[PDB]
Protein backbone atom coordinates (compact mmCIF):
# COMPACT_ATOMS: atom_id res chain seq x y z
CA UNK A 1 0.00 0.00 0.00
CA UNK A 2 3.06 2.02 -0.55
CA UNK A 3 4.27 1.11 2.86
CA UNK A 4 1.29 3.06 5.20
CA UNK A 5 -0.25 -0.49 6.10
CA UNK A 6 -2.09 0.01 9.23
CA UNK A 7 -5.54 1.23 9.00
CA UNK A 8 -7.80 2.71 12.23
CA UNK A 9 -11.47 1.57 12.35
CA UNK A 10 -13.75 4.03 13.81
CA UNK A 11 -17.32 5.25 13.80
CA UNK A 12 -18.39 1.91 15.77
CA UNK A 13 -22.02 1.70 17.28
CA UNK A 14 -19.82 0.86 20.51
CA UNK A 15 -16.92 3.23 21.71
CA UNK A 16 -13.93 0.51 20.78
CA UNK A 17 -10.87 1.45 18.34
CA UNK A 18 -9.80 -1.20 16.16
CA UNK A 19 -6.70 -1.62 14.15
CA UNK A 20 -6.33 -3.31 10.87
CA UNK A 21 -2.49 -4.99 9.76
CA UNK A 22 -2.88 -5.23 5.74
CA UNK A 23 -0.99 -7.98 4.72
CA UNK A 24 -0.92 -11.89 4.40
CA UNK A 25 1.13 -13.39 6.88
CA UNK A 26 0.73 -16.49 9.68
CA UNK A 27 2.27 -15.27 13.10
CA UNK A 28 1.00 -11.67 13.43
CA UNK A 29 3.23 -9.45 15.32
CA UNK A 30 2.54 -6.48 17.07
CA UNK A 31 4.62 -2.92 18.36
CA UNK A 32 3.68 -0.38 20.19
CA UNK A 33 6.00 2.86 19.37
CA UNK A 34 9.41 0.28 19.21
CA UNK A 35 8.37 -2.19 21.55
CA UNK A 36 6.16 -4.98 21.08
CA UNK A 37 2.73 -5.84 23.20
CA UNK A 38 2.63 -8.93 22.37
CA UNK A 39 1.95 -11.63 19.97
CA UNK A 40 -1.12 -12.98 17.94
CA UNK A 41 -2.67 -15.42 15.55
CA UNK A 42 -4.14 -15.85 12.52
CA UNK A 43 -8.20 -15.39 11.52
CA UNK A 44 -8.48 -12.49 14.08
CA UNK A 45 -6.67 -9.75 12.46
CA UNK A 46 -7.51 -6.78 14.32
CA UNK A 47 -6.33 -5.37 17.80
CA UNK A 48 -7.99 -3.45 20.16
CA UNK A 49 -7.04 -0.34 22.22
CA UNK A 50 -10.57 0.49 23.97
CA UNK A 51 -13.37 3.05 24.23
CA UNK A 52 -13.05 6.58 23.07
CA UNK A 53 -13.66 7.95 26.47
CA UNK A 54 -9.87 7.26 27.68
CA UNK A 55 -8.68 8.56 24.34
CA UNK A 56 -5.84 6.33 23.64
CA UNK A 57 -3.04 7.72 22.36
CA UNK A 58 0.91 6.34 20.72
CA UNK A 59 2.77 4.83 17.64
CA UNK A 60 2.02 1.45 16.16
CA UNK A 61 3.32 -1.27 13.69
CA UNK A 62 2.48 -4.47 12.51
CA UNK A 63 4.95 -7.13 11.43
CA UNK A 64 4.91 -9.23 8.31
CA UNK A 65 6.96 -11.71 6.53
CA UNK A 66 8.57 -8.82 4.62
CA UNK A 67 10.69 -5.92 6.90
CA UNK A 68 9.80 -3.49 9.23
CA UNK A 69 5.93 -1.34 8.74
CA UNK A 70 5.45 2.23 9.07
CA UNK A 71 4.37 3.50 12.41
CA UNK A 72 0.72 5.39 12.90
CA UNK A 73 0.20 8.10 15.39
CA UNK A 74 -2.99 8.27 16.83
CA UNK A 75 -4.50 11.37 18.66
CA UNK A 76 -8.03 11.22 20.78
CA UNK A 77 -9.34 14.50 22.39
CA UNK A 78 -12.83 13.52 23.64
CA UNK A 79 -13.25 15.99 26.52
CA UNK A 80 -15.15 14.22 29.14
CA UNK A 81 -13.66 17.00 32.13
CA UNK A 82 -14.93 20.01 30.12
CA UNK A 83 -15.98 22.84 32.74
CA UNK A 84 -17.75 26.22 31.33
CA UNK A 85 -16.12 29.51 32.08
CA UNK A 86 -19.00 31.68 30.43
CA UNK A 87 -19.60 34.63 33.66
CA UNK A 88 -22.52 32.22 34.89
CA UNK A 89 -20.83 29.67 36.43
CA UNK A 90 -18.13 31.62 37.46
CA UNK A 91 -20.09 34.21 39.22
CA UNK A 92 -22.23 31.19 40.92
CA UNK A 93 -18.90 29.76 41.97
CA UNK A 94 -17.36 33.03 43.93
CA UNK A 95 -21.22 33.26 45.55
CA UNK A 96 -20.96 29.72 46.97
CA UNK A 97 -17.72 30.36 48.32
CA UNK A 98 -18.28 33.60 50.16
CA UNK A 99 -21.07 32.73 51.60
CA UNK A 100 -19.29 29.55 53.11
CA UNK A 101 -16.76 31.71 54.64
CA UNK A 102 -18.80 34.40 56.11
CA UNK A 103 -20.73 31.17 57.97
CA UNK A 104 -17.84 29.75 59.16
CA UNK A 105 -16.39 32.98 60.53
CA UNK A 106 -19.86 33.95 62.91
CA UNK A 107 -19.25 30.31 64.67
CA UNK A 108 -15.50 30.90 64.99
CA UNK A 109 -16.51 34.81 66.80
CA UNK A 110 -18.75 32.67 69.05
CA UNK A 111 -15.99 30.22 69.91
CA UNK A 112 -13.76 32.84 71.48
CA UNK A 113 -15.92 33.18 74.70
CA UNK B 1 -23.47 10.11 22.73
CA UNK B 2 -23.11 8.18 25.68
CA UNK B 3 -24.55 7.14 28.82
CA UNK B 4 -21.75 7.78 31.55
CA UNK B 5 -23.37 10.57 31.93
CA UNK B 6 -25.79 9.20 34.43
CA UNK B 7 -23.44 7.86 36.66
CA UNK B 8 -21.82 11.62 37.48
CA UNK B 9 -25.27 13.00 38.14
CA UNK B 10 -25.95 9.88 40.50
CA UNK B 11 -22.37 10.45 42.02
CA UNK B 12 -23.30 14.16 42.65
CA UNK B 13 -26.69 12.97 44.76
CA UNK B 14 -24.34 11.36 46.88
CA UNK B 15 -21.90 14.35 47.47
CA UNK B 16 -25.12 16.54 48.65
CA UNK B 17 -26.02 13.91 50.94
CA UNK B 18 -22.92 13.71 53.08
CA UNK B 19 -22.39 17.70 53.05
CA UNK B 20 -25.77 17.49 55.32
CA UNK B 21 -24.17 15.19 57.38
CA UNK B 22 -21.64 17.08 57.58
CA UNK B 23 -23.33 20.01 58.61
CA UNK B 24 -25.06 18.38 61.14
CA UNK B 25 -21.88 17.30 63.66
CA UNK B 26 -20.08 20.74 63.13
CA UNK B 27 -23.53 22.27 64.82
CA UNK B 28 -23.58 19.80 66.94
CA UNK B 29 -20.13 19.50 68.51
CA UNK B 30 -20.44 23.49 68.62
CA UNK B 31 -23.39 23.24 71.01
CA UNK B 32 -21.22 21.16 73.33
CA UNK B 33 -18.71 23.28 73.75
CA UNK B 34 -20.95 26.40 74.40
CA UNK B 35 -23.46 24.69 76.82
CA UNK B 36 -20.85 23.63 78.80
CA UNK C 1 -31.33 21.02 16.33
CA UNK C 2 -29.99 17.20 18.57
CA UNK C 3 -26.71 19.63 19.70
CA UNK C 4 -28.52 20.65 23.24
CA UNK C 5 -29.18 17.20 23.96
CA UNK C 6 -26.80 15.36 26.58
CA UNK C 7 -23.96 17.25 25.96
CA UNK C 8 -25.02 20.40 27.88
CA UNK C 9 -26.08 18.48 30.34
CA UNK C 10 -22.48 16.99 31.17
CA UNK C 11 -21.02 20.58 31.37
CA UNK C 12 -22.85 21.31 34.54
CA UNK C 13 -22.44 18.22 36.32
CA UNK C 14 -18.68 18.56 35.98
CA UNK C 15 -18.87 21.76 37.82
CA UNK C 16 -21.05 21.05 40.94
CA UNK C 17 -18.43 18.00 41.30
CA UNK C 18 -15.74 20.14 41.92
CA UNK C 19 -17.71 23.08 44.01
CA UNK C 20 -19.36 20.49 46.29
CA UNK C 21 -16.27 18.54 47.06
CA UNK C 22 -14.19 21.82 48.11
CA UNK C 23 -17.13 22.56 50.27
CA UNK C 24 -16.90 19.22 52.04
CA UNK C 25 -13.33 20.07 52.80
CA UNK C 26 -14.49 22.93 54.31
CA UNK C 27 -15.73 20.75 57.15
CA UNK C 28 -13.11 18.72 57.13
CA UNK C 29 -10.89 21.99 58.83
CA UNK C 30 -13.73 23.19 61.13
CA UNK C 31 -14.02 19.53 62.59
CA UNK C 32 -10.03 19.53 63.62
CA UNK C 33 -10.49 23.15 64.70
CA UNK C 34 -13.19 21.83 67.33
CA UNK C 35 -12.17 18.69 68.45
CA UNK C 36 -9.06 20.16 69.89
CA UNK C 37 -10.97 22.79 72.15
CA UNK C 38 -13.16 19.97 72.96
CA UNK C 39 -10.37 17.47 73.59
CA UNK C 40 -8.45 20.06 76.06
CA UNK C 41 -10.99 21.63 77.87
CA UNK C 42 -12.93 17.97 78.47
CA UNK C 43 -9.23 16.60 79.08
CA UNK D 1 -30.22 9.25 30.55
CA UNK D 2 -32.74 8.59 33.82
CA UNK D 3 -34.27 11.86 35.05
CA UNK D 4 -32.31 15.42 35.68
CA UNK D 5 -35.40 16.24 38.09
CA UNK D 6 -33.95 13.78 40.88
CA UNK D 7 -31.91 16.52 42.79
CA UNK D 8 -35.33 17.47 44.17
CA UNK D 9 -35.24 14.35 46.28
CA UNK D 10 -31.93 16.41 48.63
CA UNK D 11 -34.10 19.40 48.81
CA UNK D 12 -37.68 18.54 50.06
CA UNK D 13 -36.81 15.58 51.97
CA UNK D 14 -34.50 18.61 54.19
CA UNK D 15 -37.49 20.86 53.60
CA UNK D 16 -39.71 18.67 56.28
CA UNK D 17 -37.10 19.47 59.22
CA UNK D 18 -36.98 23.05 58.09
CA UNK D 19 -41.26 22.98 58.75
CA UNK D 20 -40.98 21.08 61.67
CA UNK D 21 -38.66 23.26 63.74
CA UNK D 22 -40.96 26.79 62.86
CA UNK D 23 -43.61 25.10 64.64
CA UNK D 24 -41.25 24.19 67.50
CA UNK D 25 -40.01 27.45 68.10
CA UNK D 26 -43.87 29.20 67.48
CA UNK D 27 -45.00 27.23 70.06
CA UNK D 28 -42.87 28.47 72.88
CA UNK D 29 -42.33 32.07 72.22
CA UNK E 1 10.44 9.51 15.88
CA UNK E 2 9.56 13.32 16.81
CA UNK E 3 5.41 13.65 17.08
CA UNK E 4 2.92 16.19 16.06
CA UNK E 5 2.47 18.87 18.81
CA UNK E 6 -1.31 20.18 18.79
CA UNK E 7 -2.81 22.66 20.60
CA UNK E 8 -6.72 23.76 21.34
CA UNK E 9 -7.98 25.81 22.62
CA UNK E 10 -11.98 26.99 22.97
CA UNK E 11 -12.70 26.13 18.90
CA UNK E 12 -9.05 26.90 17.19
CA UNK E 13 -7.28 23.94 16.81
CA UNK E 14 -3.31 24.17 15.86
CA UNK E 15 -0.88 21.31 14.97
CA UNK E 16 2.43 21.66 14.20
CA UNK E 17 4.50 20.40 11.45
CA UNK E 18 8.39 20.29 12.71
CA UNK E 19 10.22 17.56 11.80
CA UNK E 20 10.55 17.87 8.18
CA UNK E 21 10.26 21.41 7.22
CA UNK E 22 12.32 23.99 5.58
CA UNK E 23 10.86 24.72 2.09
CA UNK E 24 7.14 25.04 1.92
CA UNK E 25 5.20 21.68 3.43
CA UNK E 26 2.57 21.20 2.28
CA UNK E 27 -0.61 19.69 4.06
CA UNK E 28 -3.24 16.63 2.81
CA UNK E 29 -6.52 15.92 4.57
CA UNK E 30 -8.44 12.68 3.32
CA UNK E 31 -6.01 13.21 0.13
CA UNK E 32 -7.24 16.93 -0.82
CA UNK E 33 -4.83 20.05 -0.77
CA UNK E 34 -5.86 22.12 2.35
CA UNK E 35 -4.13 24.99 1.29
CA UNK E 36 -9.95 30.30 8.38
CA UNK E 37 -7.94 27.86 7.73
CA UNK E 38 -4.23 28.79 8.71
CA UNK E 39 -0.79 27.98 7.38
CA UNK E 40 2.38 29.38 6.59
CA UNK E 41 5.43 28.64 8.94
CA UNK E 42 5.58 24.97 10.05
CA UNK E 43 2.10 24.80 11.74
CA UNK E 44 -1.34 25.15 10.49
CA UNK E 45 -3.98 26.69 12.09
CA UNK E 46 -8.03 25.50 12.25
CA UNK E 47 -10.33 28.81 13.01
CA UNK E 48 -13.79 27.41 13.71
CA UNK E 49 -13.75 23.53 13.96
CA UNK E 50 -16.05 21.18 13.56
CA UNK E 51 -16.00 17.55 14.37
CA UNK E 52 -17.52 15.54 11.90
CA UNK E 53 -16.50 17.46 8.40
CA UNK E 54 -12.98 18.23 9.84
CA UNK E 55 -11.09 14.76 10.96
CA UNK E 56 -8.99 12.23 9.77
CA UNK E 57 -5.74 11.79 8.18
CA UNK E 58 -2.93 14.32 7.87
CA UNK E 59 0.75 14.43 6.18
CA UNK E 60 2.92 17.10 6.03
CA UNK E 61 5.42 16.60 2.10
CA UNK E 62 7.86 19.16 2.14
CA UNK E 63 8.34 20.35 -1.72
CA UNK E 64 7.85 18.01 -4.47
CA UNK E 65 7.67 14.83 -3.19
CA UNK E 66 4.44 12.79 -3.69
CA UNK E 67 2.22 12.80 -0.41
CA UNK E 68 3.06 8.96 0.01
CA UNK E 69 7.22 9.15 1.19
CA UNK E 70 6.57 10.32 4.71
CA UNK E 71 7.19 8.29 7.42
CA UNK E 72 3.61 8.45 9.05
CA UNK E 73 0.34 9.44 9.24
CA UNK E 74 -1.49 11.20 11.88
CA UNK E 75 -5.32 10.84 13.11
CA UNK E 76 -6.94 12.67 15.08
CA UNK E 77 -10.65 13.10 16.35
CA UNK E 78 -11.49 15.95 18.64
CA UNK E 79 -14.47 17.49 19.73
CA UNK E 80 -14.59 21.83 20.66
CA UNK E 81 -16.18 23.50 23.69
CA UNK E 82 -16.91 27.26 23.60
CA UNK E 83 -15.38 29.17 26.78
CA UNK E 84 -14.62 26.00 27.65
CA UNK E 85 -11.11 24.12 29.92
CA UNK E 86 -10.50 20.46 30.78
CA UNK E 87 -9.30 19.41 34.24
CA UNK E 88 -6.01 17.23 34.43
CA UNK E 89 -4.85 15.88 37.59
CA UNK E 90 -2.52 19.66 38.27
CA UNK E 91 -5.59 21.61 37.77
CA UNK E 92 -7.86 19.91 40.46
CA UNK E 93 -4.59 19.50 43.12
CA UNK E 94 -3.95 23.37 42.51
CA UNK E 95 -7.60 24.47 43.64
CA UNK E 96 -7.71 22.12 46.29
CA UNK E 97 -4.24 23.06 47.72
CA UNK E 98 -5.28 26.71 47.56
CA UNK E 99 -8.78 26.60 48.85
CA UNK E 100 -7.39 24.83 51.95
CA UNK E 101 -4.40 27.66 52.97
CA UNK E 102 -6.97 30.07 52.03
CA UNK E 103 -9.86 29.66 54.48
CA UNK E 104 -7.33 27.96 57.60
CA UNK E 105 -5.58 31.31 57.32
CA UNK E 106 -9.01 33.60 57.65
CA UNK E 107 -10.21 31.58 60.20
CA UNK E 108 -7.33 31.79 62.57
CA UNK E 109 -7.49 35.18 62.00
CA UNK E 110 -10.88 36.03 64.13
CA UNK E 111 -9.84 33.35 66.88
CA UNK E 112 -6.92 35.14 67.57
CA UNK E 113 -9.28 38.98 66.84
CA UNK E 114 -12.32 37.46 69.09
CA UNK E 115 -9.58 36.70 71.66
CA UNK E 116 -7.33 39.61 72.06
CA UNK E 117 -10.40 41.87 72.10
CA UNK E 118 -12.05 39.90 74.47
CA UNK F 1 -39.52 -20.75 8.48
CA UNK F 2 -37.36 -17.59 8.88
CA UNK F 3 -39.47 -14.56 9.26
CA UNK F 4 -37.82 -11.83 8.45
CA UNK F 5 -37.79 -8.68 11.05
CA UNK F 6 -37.77 -5.81 9.33
CA UNK F 7 -35.75 -3.24 11.39
CA UNK F 8 -36.58 0.47 10.07
CA UNK F 9 -34.98 3.57 10.72
CA UNK F 10 -35.96 4.00 14.59
CA UNK F 11 -38.61 0.70 14.64
CA UNK F 12 -39.52 -2.65 15.04
CA UNK F 13 -41.35 -4.29 12.05
CA UNK F 14 -42.60 -7.94 11.86
CA UNK F 15 -43.30 -9.61 7.72
CA UNK F 16 -44.97 -12.32 7.39
CA UNK F 17 -47.92 -13.71 5.21
CA UNK F 18 -50.59 -15.85 7.08
CA UNK F 19 -52.86 -13.65 10.03
CA UNK F 20 -50.56 -13.41 13.23
CA UNK F 21 -51.72 -15.78 16.24
CA UNK F 22 -50.93 -13.63 19.13
CA UNK F 23 -49.18 -15.03 21.98
CA UNK F 24 -48.22 -12.10 24.77
CA UNK F 25 -45.36 -9.58 25.07
CA UNK F 26 -45.91 -6.03 23.30
CA UNK F 27 -49.53 -5.99 21.01
CA UNK F 28 -47.21 -3.11 18.98
CA UNK F 29 -49.65 -0.82 16.18
CA UNK F 30 -50.90 -2.54 13.05
CA UNK F 31 -50.39 -0.52 10.20
CA UNK F 32 -52.59 -0.68 6.70
CA UNK F 33 -51.74 -4.22 5.83
CA UNK F 34 -52.21 -7.65 7.61
CA UNK F 35 -49.38 -9.37 8.98
CA UNK F 36 -47.49 -6.31 8.89
CA UNK F 37 -46.93 -4.96 12.71
CA UNK F 38 -44.96 -2.17 14.13
CA UNK F 39 -43.43 -3.22 17.48
CA UNK F 40 -42.24 0.75 18.19
CA UNK F 41 -39.34 2.33 18.56
CA UNK F 42 -36.00 0.46 19.58
CA UNK F 43 -35.29 2.86 22.24
CA UNK F 44 -38.33 1.16 23.97
CA UNK F 45 -36.79 -2.42 23.57
CA UNK F 46 -40.11 -4.06 22.08
CA UNK F 47 -40.38 -7.95 23.44
CA UNK F 48 -42.67 -11.00 23.10
CA UNK F 49 -43.69 -14.22 20.89
CA UNK F 50 -45.83 -13.92 18.00
CA UNK F 51 -47.03 -16.73 15.52
CA UNK F 52 -48.03 -17.04 11.62
CA UNK F 53 -48.23 -19.74 9.08
CA UNK F 54 -47.54 -20.67 5.67
CA UNK F 55 -46.96 -18.56 2.45
CA UNK F 56 -46.65 -19.41 -1.25
CA UNK F 57 -43.36 -20.17 -0.95
CA UNK F 58 -43.72 -22.75 1.46
CA UNK F 59 -47.26 -24.39 2.34
CA UNK F 60 -48.42 -25.40 5.82
CA UNK F 61 -45.30 -24.83 8.12
CA UNK F 62 -45.74 -23.34 11.35
CA UNK F 63 -42.83 -21.34 12.84
CA UNK F 64 -42.07 -18.81 16.29
CA UNK F 65 -41.08 -15.67 16.39
CA UNK F 66 -39.64 -14.50 19.97
CA UNK F 67 -38.23 -10.43 19.47
CA UNK F 68 -35.50 -9.81 22.08
CA UNK F 69 -34.58 -6.17 22.51
CA UNK F 70 -31.66 -5.16 24.86
CA UNK F 71 -30.79 -1.18 23.34
CA UNK F 72 -29.95 0.16 27.11
CA UNK F 73 -31.18 3.72 26.75
CA UNK F 74 -31.38 5.00 30.75
CA UNK F 75 -28.12 2.81 31.10
CA UNK F 76 -25.83 3.23 33.80
CA UNK F 77 -22.35 2.06 34.23
CA UNK F 78 -20.27 1.06 37.04
CA UNK F 79 -17.40 2.18 39.09
CA UNK F 80 -16.54 0.05 42.04
CA UNK F 81 -13.44 2.36 43.01
CA UNK F 82 -16.51 5.13 42.88
CA UNK F 83 -19.06 3.12 44.94
CA UNK F 84 -16.45 1.95 47.39
CA UNK F 85 -15.59 5.83 48.61
CA UNK F 86 -19.03 6.52 49.21
CA UNK F 87 -19.96 3.58 51.51
CA UNK F 88 -16.77 4.15 53.30
CA UNK F 89 -17.16 7.84 54.08
CA UNK F 90 -21.09 7.10 55.23
CA UNK F 91 -19.93 4.48 57.28
CA UNK F 92 -17.74 6.91 59.24
CA UNK F 93 -19.60 10.19 59.19
CA UNK F 94 -22.66 7.76 61.14
CA UNK F 95 -20.42 6.90 63.65
CA UNK F 96 -19.56 10.88 64.16
CA UNK F 97 -23.09 11.61 64.82
CA UNK F 98 -23.93 8.78 67.18
CA UNK F 99 -20.96 9.99 69.09
CA UNK F 100 -22.35 13.29 69.26
CA UNK F 101 -25.85 12.73 70.50
CA UNK F 102 -24.20 10.43 73.10
CA UNK F 103 -22.30 13.27 74.21
CA UNK F 104 -25.53 15.40 75.40
CA UNK F 105 -27.42 12.24 76.39
CA UNK F 106 -24.85 10.59 78.65
CA UNK G 1 -45.40 -22.57 23.99
CA UNK G 2 -42.27 -21.70 25.82
CA UNK G 3 -40.44 -18.84 25.51
CA UNK G 4 -36.14 -18.74 25.00
CA UNK G 5 -34.73 -18.38 28.23
CA UNK G 6 -31.76 -15.39 28.00
CA UNK G 7 -29.24 -14.17 31.40
CA UNK G 8 -26.92 -11.24 30.58
CA UNK G 9 -24.32 -9.95 33.09
CA UNK G 10 -20.87 -8.31 32.37
CA UNK G 11 -20.05 -9.36 28.51
CA UNK G 12 -21.95 -13.09 28.93
CA UNK G 13 -24.79 -14.35 27.19
CA UNK G 14 -26.91 -17.66 28.12
CA UNK G 15 -29.10 -19.02 26.34
CA UNK G 16 -31.30 -22.58 27.21
CA UNK G 17 -33.24 -24.58 24.92
CA UNK G 18 -36.60 -25.04 26.40
CA UNK G 19 -38.58 -27.06 23.97
CA UNK G 20 -38.04 -30.27 24.71
CA UNK G 21 -35.39 -31.01 27.88
CA UNK G 22 -35.27 -35.03 26.85
CA UNK G 23 -32.28 -35.09 25.14
CA UNK G 24 -28.98 -33.24 24.33
CA UNK G 25 -29.48 -30.14 22.18
CA UNK G 26 -26.96 -28.83 19.54
CA UNK G 27 -27.41 -25.29 18.22
CA UNK G 28 -27.56 -23.62 14.68
CA UNK G 29 -27.14 -19.76 14.29
CA UNK G 30 -27.89 -18.40 11.24
CA UNK G 31 -27.61 -21.46 9.32
CA UNK G 32 -24.13 -22.76 10.89
CA UNK G 33 -23.40 -25.40 13.24
CA UNK G 34 -21.88 -23.81 16.55
CA UNK G 35 -21.50 -25.57 19.96
CA UNK G 36 -19.98 -28.97 20.88
CA UNK G 37 -17.11 -28.22 18.53
CA UNK G 38 -14.19 -27.90 20.97
CA UNK G 39 -12.05 -25.66 20.35
CA UNK G 40 -12.44 -21.70 20.78
CA UNK G 41 -13.82 -21.77 23.98
CA UNK G 42 -15.42 -18.55 23.76
CA UNK G 43 -18.67 -20.56 23.14
CA UNK G 44 -19.14 -23.69 24.83
CA UNK G 45 -21.53 -26.61 24.52
CA UNK G 46 -23.43 -27.16 27.86
CA UNK G 47 -25.64 -30.40 28.94
CA UNK G 48 -28.47 -27.92 28.32
CA UNK G 49 -27.12 -24.41 27.36
CA UNK G 50 -24.34 -22.15 25.32
CA UNK G 51 -22.59 -19.68 26.53
CA UNK G 52 -20.92 -16.34 24.94
CA UNK G 53 -17.86 -15.23 26.40
CA UNK G 54 -17.13 -11.60 24.76
CA UNK G 55 -20.79 -10.75 23.27
CA UNK G 56 -20.22 -9.12 19.99
CA UNK G 57 -23.57 -6.97 18.76
CA UNK G 58 -22.44 -6.72 14.68
CA UNK G 59 -22.10 -10.65 13.93
CA UNK G 60 -23.40 -12.98 16.88
CA UNK G 61 -27.07 -11.60 16.32
CA UNK G 62 -29.69 -13.45 14.44
CA UNK G 63 -32.32 -16.58 14.10
CA UNK G 64 -30.78 -18.95 16.90
CA UNK G 65 -32.12 -22.32 16.71
CA UNK G 66 -32.52 -25.77 19.25
CA UNK G 67 -32.92 -29.64 17.75
CA UNK G 68 -32.13 -32.67 19.50
CA UNK G 69 -29.08 -34.90 17.82
CA UNK G 70 -30.85 -37.59 16.24
CA UNK G 71 -34.05 -35.48 14.83
CA UNK G 72 -33.25 -34.27 11.13
CA UNK G 73 -31.89 -30.74 12.16
CA UNK G 74 -34.54 -27.60 11.01
CA UNK G 75 -37.22 -29.50 11.72
CA UNK G 76 -37.52 -27.27 15.07
CA UNK G 77 -40.08 -24.21 14.88
CA UNK G 78 -38.26 -21.99 17.53
CA UNK G 79 -36.57 -18.90 15.99
CA UNK G 80 -34.97 -16.55 18.29
CA UNK G 81 -34.33 -12.80 17.15
CA UNK G 82 -32.36 -10.39 19.36
CA UNK G 83 -29.92 -7.47 19.34
CA UNK G 84 -28.31 -6.69 22.67
CA UNK G 85 -25.86 -3.76 23.83
CA UNK G 86 -23.64 -5.08 26.31
CA UNK G 87 -20.86 -3.50 27.91
CA UNK G 88 -18.99 -4.05 30.81
CA UNK G 89 -20.45 -3.19 35.00
CA UNK G 90 -23.31 -1.61 32.98
CA UNK G 91 -26.72 -1.58 34.22
CA UNK G 92 -30.24 -0.81 33.78
CA UNK G 93 -32.00 1.96 36.52
CA UNK G 94 -34.67 4.01 37.08
CA UNK G 95 -36.41 6.51 39.28
CA UNK G 96 -38.05 4.18 41.60
CA UNK G 97 -34.65 2.32 42.55
CA UNK G 98 -32.92 5.61 43.35
CA UNK G 99 -35.27 6.02 45.66
CA UNK G 100 -35.52 3.40 47.48
CA UNK G 101 -32.17 3.32 48.64
CA UNK G 102 -32.04 7.11 49.72
CA UNK G 103 -34.86 6.63 52.08
CA UNK G 104 -33.35 3.31 53.36
CA UNK G 105 -29.65 5.68 53.86
CA UNK G 106 -31.99 7.64 56.48
CA UNK G 107 -33.95 5.21 58.11
CA UNK G 108 -30.90 3.05 59.41
CA UNK G 109 -29.34 6.49 60.14
CA UNK G 110 -32.58 7.51 61.98
CA UNK G 111 -32.63 4.48 63.75
CA UNK G 112 -29.23 4.04 65.14
CA UNK G 113 -29.04 7.63 66.25
CA UNK G 114 -33.16 7.14 68.25
CA UNK G 115 -31.40 3.82 69.65
CA UNK G 116 -28.61 5.80 71.83
CA UNK G 117 -30.52 8.16 72.47
CA UNK G 118 -32.89 7.11 74.81
CA UNK G 119 -30.24 3.68 75.55
CA UNK G 120 -27.95 6.26 77.52
CA UNK G 121 -31.17 7.22 79.24
CA UNK G 122 -30.79 4.21 81.66
CA UNK G 123 -28.39 5.80 83.58
CA UNK H 1 -33.04 23.51 33.95
CA UNK H 2 -31.62 22.28 37.29
CA UNK H 3 -30.04 25.38 38.61
CA UNK H 4 -32.86 26.15 40.45
CA UNK H 5 -32.64 23.49 42.30
CA UNK H 6 -28.96 24.37 43.13
CA UNK H 7 -30.75 27.82 43.43
CA UNK H 8 -32.93 27.24 46.40
CA UNK H 9 -30.92 24.68 48.12
CA UNK H 10 -28.65 27.15 49.93
CA UNK H 11 -31.32 29.70 50.35
CA UNK H 12 -33.06 27.23 52.71
CA UNK H 13 -30.08 25.70 54.22
CA UNK H 14 -29.06 28.80 55.94
CA UNK H 15 -32.62 29.12 56.86
CA UNK H 16 -32.64 26.40 58.88
CA UNK H 17 -29.16 27.52 60.66
CA UNK H 18 -30.91 30.82 62.19
CA UNK H 19 -34.14 28.53 62.84
CA UNK H 20 -32.24 26.33 65.05
CA UNK H 21 -30.44 28.60 66.67
CA UNK H 22 -33.10 30.44 67.79
CA UNK H 23 -35.28 27.20 69.47
CA UNK H 24 -32.11 27.71 72.26
CA UNK H 25 -32.48 31.67 73.09
CA UNK H 26 -35.99 31.05 74.08
CA UNK H 27 -35.56 27.95 75.70
C1 LIG I 1 -20.76 24.40 60.23
C2 LIG I 1 -21.50 25.67 60.57
C3 LIG I 1 -22.96 25.35 60.68
C4 LIG I 1 -20.97 26.26 61.86
C5 LIG I 1 -21.06 27.74 61.99
C6 LIG I 1 -22.47 28.25 61.84
C7 LIG I 1 -22.96 29.20 62.93
C8 LIG I 1 -23.75 30.34 62.31
C9 LIG I 1 -23.78 28.39 63.93
C10 LIG I 1 -23.43 26.89 63.84
C11 LIG I 1 -23.42 26.36 65.27
C12 LIG I 1 -24.30 27.38 65.97
C13 LIG I 1 -24.42 27.26 67.47
C14 LIG I 1 -25.13 25.97 67.90
C15 LIG I 1 -25.79 26.07 69.25
C16 LIG I 1 -25.74 27.15 70.01
C17 LIG I 1 -26.56 27.22 71.28
C18 LIG I 1 -26.75 28.63 71.78
O1 LIG I 1 -27.30 28.73 73.09
C19 LIG I 1 -25.42 29.31 71.79
C20 LIG I 1 -25.09 29.61 70.34
C21 LIG I 1 -24.83 28.30 69.59
C22 LIG I 1 -23.38 27.86 69.83
C23 LIG I 1 -25.12 28.47 68.09
C24 LIG I 1 -24.75 29.83 67.48
C25 LIG I 1 -24.72 29.81 65.96
C26 LIG I 1 -23.78 28.72 65.45
C27 LIG I 1 -22.35 29.00 65.93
Amino acid sequence: KGNHLVKVYDYQEDGSVLLTCDAEAKNITWFKDGKMIGFLTEDKKKWNLGSNAKDPRGMYQCKGSQNKSKPLQVYYRMCQNCIELNAATISGFLFAEIVSIFVLAVGVYFIAG
Amino acid sequence: HTEKVNMMSLTVLGLRMLFAKTVAVNFLLTAKLFFL
Amino acid sequence: KDANDTLLLQLTNTSAYYTYLLLLLKSVVYFAIITCCLLRRTA
Amino acid sequence: LLDPKLCYLLDGILFIYGVILTALFLRVK
Amino acid sequence: QTPYKVSISGTTVILTCPQYPGSEILWQHNDKNIGNIGSDEDHLSLKEFSELEQSGYYVCYPRGSKPEDANFYLYLRARVCENCMEMDVMSVATIVIVDICITGGLLLLVYYWSKNRK
Amino acid sequence: FKIPIEELEDRVFVNCNTSITWVEGTVGTLLSDITRLDLGKRILDPRGIYRCNGTDIYKDKESTVQVHYRMCQSCVELDPATVAGIIVTDVIATLLLALGVFCFAG
